[PDB]
């Protein structure tokens, strides 16, 4: 279930409203449908009245105010380990080759803290 | 008719149960780069140690008309609006 | 009466019942802890509520405090009872004596003297110090700037100043702290002591560990002081240990008072706050204040807007140069950018001013070769910008002098130098009588017989 | 202050009233929707960052003595806004453009002792020619001016109190 609406698009820059319970905390991953593909938005601050306001990690445009953004718990997550080697990815951890999906065992969240 | 109207509303926000929160208490309204917004805190002074959720601590640098600002002694990415 | 709304730092909001709203510059007072904290009004928001800076420290003050209305503004004992002693910007005691015995109290918030009342004077004043009265001569009565950036020397030269003026002038004076450092001021303080002419001296206090409020202020009291011993009827001296300080501590607030930032980010109020500060600072048909200014110069800027300001307020200023200084020519006095108004022939007289006026000639033309010195090297020169370039050095070691403040740094004992002695010395290098004697016989001596005596043994 | 930002809903509130023939009910609902903003309690939640609906609809709770159809639009125009603050402002619009709409006018007279009634008629009778409005005047005398009288309408003011003369005089200086 989505529990989000955009409200505002201005650029890479999305601001979306969610129920006052559910805030996403900052820097997790929300996603969207853009029409015909998902589109990730990290969030980067959270501001008054449950609105957060994200950047987009794709291309921002055919994005409409009133889309359903579903809130997924985590950061980013990303394949890791002995399945990545000789695999070219995105930011996202998806394959830029064409040679199919990684066969990933763990995925791992980029944001954590030092040693 | 207006100190009976005036006696209403404290008849009718009590029945709707609408009421303030505790002095020495709050809730986050905002959170960006480590930047905190309160509401609340009435009796929060300038230079205290709030405590936070976990066990750390945000340093109050201004009590605005509505509001504390706030800094986290910390990570400060698993706070949230409404804590 | 009133009741805390907000505290931003050193800015305080305060409420007031709207027939009862204090006036601007009135001061409030507010308990907070253990300790009686004063508010200065500054401006008059909307709907009762007043804007405050706080005089202290501004930690640990709630919202919805009490805060009390004293209809008067900042008043400061004043009179010789003020004599001896060390004060805080609130006029309260700071030294472990018991209470100051006042028999007044003056507002520290006041007009300058109306034009008529303006007294023009042209004594003037000796120093001991050769560089200053050749170059920038001044006056009983006028008004002096020590500009410099960190470091440069402009505490010692002012403690050359008052060791020379200030203990043979026979009057009353006042000695600002204006957020400099607190170990300067205690070591002042016992020097004074020792010497048993503390009882003489007026000392206000409000060095850099203060919140702004007090670093603000502080010039104010220091002045206020020197108007009552004026008023009287007598000659005064006012030290002020850093004008810079004032203007600083406004651009703290500045923003805080919710006031748009001018130029490099000052207040944009910059030139009154200082103009209405430095035009109380004059000697009056009653009588007469002397004033040297120490004048810090960010980043060694002097083009600032603060150094740039108080540039036009004084009567003699001098220039202290970093570049000089890591020569170790001391004072650092750049001679080409320090000036006074009293270097004119009417009074200082001809051969004053025609030596001044060389020695300026010189030295400006050395500056233009040095380009050419420092690609080619000098054996390109002229026979003639050869010579200019052999007296300018002469001219620049000369000017050196030891000081009997700094035994402590270079070891040997300080000079006083007469007037009479400085001008004929550099008149007598600039005539060329002294060609024959190397560059290091003129550094660091008191005076030209004390160059040849240094040449006999190199 | 919320001077500038009350004018937009103030006017639409009137007209709307207007077209309803109505006006007289609205002023009694900004009235009591400009008390409940001033309860001590409502103070706190109206200041905090409250979603607007989770606002509004906690507004609408606290008046029952509301017109829904149309005051409770008002509301959540308002609070979409975040402009509840303003509603004892909209009120005294309200009034004000009311009073304008209905050509008349409040005067207040000040002077050191109270008037007879054949004075009172002839200052309301002057003010009605003066303004080319009904008048309604009240008198507020007072202990500083010692002879005279003051007239106040809208901000033009009448001074004859010898008070104001005596500093009057007195500038000639
Ligand atoms: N005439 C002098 N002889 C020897 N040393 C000097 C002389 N003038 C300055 N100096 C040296 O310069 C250093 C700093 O000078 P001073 O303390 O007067 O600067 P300052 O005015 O305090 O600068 P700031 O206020 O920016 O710190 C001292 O070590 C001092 O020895
Ligand atoms: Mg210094």
């Amino acid at each position: 279930m989505a529990t989000g609406k955009i409200v505002q698009v201005i650029g890479a820059v999305v601001d979306v409203e969610f129920p006052q319970d559910a805030v996403p905390r900052v820097y997790d991953a929300l996603e969207v449908q853009n029409g015909n593909e998902r589109l990730v938005l990290e969030v980067q601050q959270q501001l008054g009245g449950g609105i957060v306001r994200t950047i987009a990690m794709g291309s921002s445009d055919g994005l409409r105010r009133g889309l359903d953004v579903k809130d997924l718990e985590h950061p980013i997550e990303v394949p890791v380990g002995k399945a990545t080697l000789g695999r070219i990815m995105n930011v996202l951890g998806e394959p830029v080759d064409m040679k199919g999906e990684i066969g990933e065992e763990e995925r791992w969240a980029i944001h954590r803290a030092a040693p | 008719n207006s100190t009976e109207i005036s006696e209403l509303i404290k008849q009718r926000i009590a029945q709707f149960n609408v009421v303030s929160e505790a002095h020495n208490e709050g809730t986050i309204v905002s959170v960006s780069d480590g930047v905190i917004r309160i509401h609340g805190l009435a009796d929060a002074m300038q230079g205290e140690m709030i405590s936070l959720p976990g066990n750390r601590y945000a340093i109050a640098l201004n009590l605005e008309r509505d509001s504390v600002g706030a800094v986290v002694m910390g990570p400060y990415a698993d706070l949230a609006e409404g804590m | 009466t009133g009741k805390i709304v907000q505290v931003i730092g050193a800015v305080v909001d305060v409420e007031f019942p709207q027939d009862a709203v204090p006036r601007v510059y009135d001061a409030l007072e507010v308990q907070n802890g253990n300790e009686r904290l004063v508010l200065e009004v500054q401006q008059q928001l909307g709907g009762g509520i007043v804007r405050t800076i706080a005089m202290g420290s501004s930690d640990g003050l709630r919202r919805g405090l009490d805060v009390k209305d004293l209809e008067h503004p900042i008043e400061v004992p004043v009179g010789k009872a003020t004599l001896g002693r060390i004060m805080n910007v609130l006029g309260e005691p700071v030294d472990m004596k018991g209470e100051i015995g006042e028999e007044e109290r003056w507002a520290i918030h006041r007009a300058a003297p109306s034009y008529e009342e303006l007294s023009n004077s042209q004594e003037l004043l000796e120093t001991g110090i050769k560089v200053i009265d050749l170059m920038a001569p001044f006056a009983k009565g006028g008004k002096v700037g020590l500009f410099g950036g960190a470091g440069v020397g402009k505490t010692v030269n002012m403690m050359e100043l008052i060791r020379n003026i200030a203990i043979e002038h026979s009057g009353y004076s006042v000695f600002a702290g204006v957020g400099e450092r607190t170990r300067e001021g205690n070591d002042f303080y016992h020097e004074m002591t020792d010497s048993n002419v503390i009882d003489k001296v007026s000392l206000v206090y409000g060095q850099m560990n203060e919140p702004p409020g007090n670093r603000l202020r502080v010039a104010l009291t220091g002045l206020t002081m020197a108007e009552k011993f004026r008023d009287e009827g007598r000659d005064v001296l006012l030290f002020v240990d850093n004008i810079y300080r004032y203007t600083l501590a406004g651009t703290e607030v500045s923003a805080l008072l919710g006031r748009m930032p001018s130029a490099v980010g000052y207040q944009p109020t910059l030139a009154e706050e200082m103009g209405v500060l430095q035009e109380r600072i004059t000697s009056t048909k009653t009588g007469s204040i002397t004033s040297v200014q120490a004048v810090y110069v960010p980043a060694d800027d002097l083009t600032d807007p603060s150094p740039a300001t108080t540039f036009a307020h004084l009567d003699a200023t001098v220039v202290l140069s970093r570049q000089i200084a890591s020569l170790g020519i001391y004072p650092a006095v750049d001679p080409l950018d320090s000036t006074s108004r009293q270097l004119d022939p009417l009074v200082v007289g001809q051969e004053h001013y025609d030596t001044a006026r060389g020695v300026q000639s010189i030295l400006q033309r050395y500056q233009e070769l040095k380009d050419i010195i420092a690609i080619l090297g000098m054996d390109e020169l002229s026979e003639e910008d050869k010579l200019v370039v052999a007296r300018a050095r002469k001219i620049q070691r000369f000017l050196s002098q030891p000081f009997f403040v700094a035994e402590v740094f270079t070891g040997s004992p300080g000079k006083y130098v007469s007037l009479k002695d400085t001008i004929r010395g550099f008149k007598g290098i600039m005539e060329g009588e002294y060609d024959h004697l190397p560059e290091q016989a003129f550094y660091m001596v008191g005076s030209i017989e004390e160059a040849v005596e240094k040449a006999k043994k190199l | 202050e919320f001077i500038t930002v009350a004018r937009p809903y103030a006017k639409a509130a009137f007209d709307f009233a207007v077209e309803h023939q109505s006006v007289e009910r609205w002023q009694d609902m900004l009235a009591f929707a400009a008390e409940v903003t001033k309860n001590e309690q409502m103070a706190e939640l109206l200041s905090g960052a409250l979603a607007p609906e989770t606002l509004a609809e906690s507004f609408i709770a606290v008046a029952g003595e509301q017109l829904d159809e149309n005051g409770q639009n008002l509301i959540r125009v308002m609070a979409e806004n975040g402009r509840l603050n303003a509603l004892p402002d909209v009120l005294e619009q309200f009034i004000h453009l009311r009073a304008v709409s209905e050509a008349t006018a409040e005067v207040d007279v000040i002077s050191a002792a109270a008037l007879s009634e054949q004075q009172l008629a002839k200052i309301s009778a002057a003010m009605e020619k003066r303004l080319s409005r009904k008048v309604k005047l009240n008198a507020k005398i007072d202990k500083s001016v010692m002879a005279g009288v003051i007239i106040r309408a809208g901000d033009m003011v009448i001074d004859g109190s010898v008070r104001g003369r005596l500093e009057r005089l007195a500038d000639v200086l």
